[PDB]
């Protein structure tokens, strides 16, 4: 039982990890920078829980 | 905001008993077609102002 | 979730 | 405005449950359409002049 | 035993019951 | 002799063409089916259950 | 000399028809408008039912 | 002279649908403020009921 | 075609009699047709770009 919570834990800090890093590449996003596009139309999306 | 209350509801429930069907599938339908509908509402009444 | 083939 | 699209695009990628509707959804899409309305108003004084 | 089939039940591009290998799975 | 030059302020016919550097057209063109979004609702939580 | 009866005729034609045409557009839509109402009630009654 | 007299009395027209419009706002924020507790006393008094199985 | 249609106008002052219609006019009218239908033309190439 001991291993299988410490699975759950550290199942999240990974789910999680991986948010940050989504995030830090989203602060440091810097205007007149290389990776903006033109994209459109995805704006009014909503698939969130 | 009826069927979100819906499905908040059914959410709360005690442990042996979470099941999911059609309910929750056709709620969820419920749901995106609401949407749908708001969006094409405004586009309507936009082209009559205009 | 997945199969091998897709 | 090309930035600010930007910004907004990626953060649908994120994992399941950390996925928000957060104030900053909230405030970019009223940033989008107010930049929108700025710019009908500035074309139609263009064509005034 | 279980195993095989659950891979057979669980495989498709319609929808998934988390049955995981081992450790607590999903309430739902 | 001649004022049809000073009373071109309105076209009789004419519309023709003008002159722009700025098209850039309402950002909306025609509309696209969304979709919900995959799984269901989690919301909160008073007391839960287990197998210790 | 400002005009000639012919240029003049032609001149209220134009008007005319610019009126006319318009009309029938502004027709066309309600048309439209008032079909696409009716549809979207019945659908949601179905789902609902 | 009767020019004058017909701007003064849009003038006032005017003037009173301003104040009524301001009036008409304050009670517009008020409303969404109370909106906005009621739903949080809902959503507390709804654990408050989920917890009364135990 | 600015310079185009400028160079048609002066056009416009010559006194009672030589005022003449002339293959200048003509040519001048079909250019500025023309010149139109280009710039629309790119225009449309730019939407695909």
């Amino acid at each position: 039982s001991d291993r299988s919570a410490q699975h759950e834990l550290e199942k999240d800090l990974s789910d999680k990890q991986a948010a940050l890093r989504i995030d830090d590449k989203c602060q440091h996003l810097r205007n007149t920078s290389e990776g903006v596009s033109y994209f459109r139309g995805v704006e009014r999306v909503d698939a969130t829980v | 905001s009826i069927a979100t209350d819906n499905l908040q509801c059914r959410e709360r429930r005690q442990h042996p008993d979470l099941v999911r069907d059609y309910v929750e599938v056709e709620l969820l339908k419920e749901t995106e077609l609401i949407r749908n509908i708001q969006e094409l509402l405004k586009r309507t009444i936009g082209q009559a102002v205009d | 979730r997945y199969t091998p083939d897709d | 405005l090309k930035v600010a699209q930007t910004r907004l695009d990626e953060r649908t990628r994120r994992p399941n449950v950390e996925l928000c509707r957060d104030m900053a959804q909230l405030r970019l899409v009223n940033e989008v359409y107010e930049v929108d309305e700025t710019i009908q108003t500035l074309q139609q004084r263009l064509r005034d002049s | 035993p279980r195993k095989e089939y659950e891979v057979a039940c669980n495989t498709g591009a319609y929808t998934s019951s988390g049955l995981a290998t081992a450790g607590f799975r999903t309430a739902k | 002799m001649e004022n049809v030059r000073r009373e071109a302020t309105r076209p009789s016919v004419p519309s023709g063409t003008l002159e722009l550097y700025f098209p850039d057209h309402l950002y909306r063109n025609d509309y696209v089916s969304l979709e919900g979004p995959r799984w269901a609702p989690a919301i909160k939580q008073a007391v839960r259950w287990k197998f210790t | 000399s400002a005009s000639t009866p012919e240029t003049w005729a032609k001149f209220n034609h134009d008007n005319l028809l610019r009126a006319e045409r318009e009309r029938l557009a502004s027709v066309n839509l309600r048309k439209l408008i008032d079909c696409i109402l009716r549809d979207t009630a019945e659908d949601l009654r179905l789902q609902c039912d | 002279w009767d020019e004058h007299d017909n701007r003064t009395r849009l003038a006032e027209r005017i003037d009173t649908v301003n104040r009524w419009k301001e009036t008409l706002d304050k009670c517009l924020t008020d409303l969404d403020a109370e909106i906005d507790s009621l739903a949080q006393a809902k959503e507390s008094a709804e654990q408050n009921l989920q917890a009364k199985n135990l």
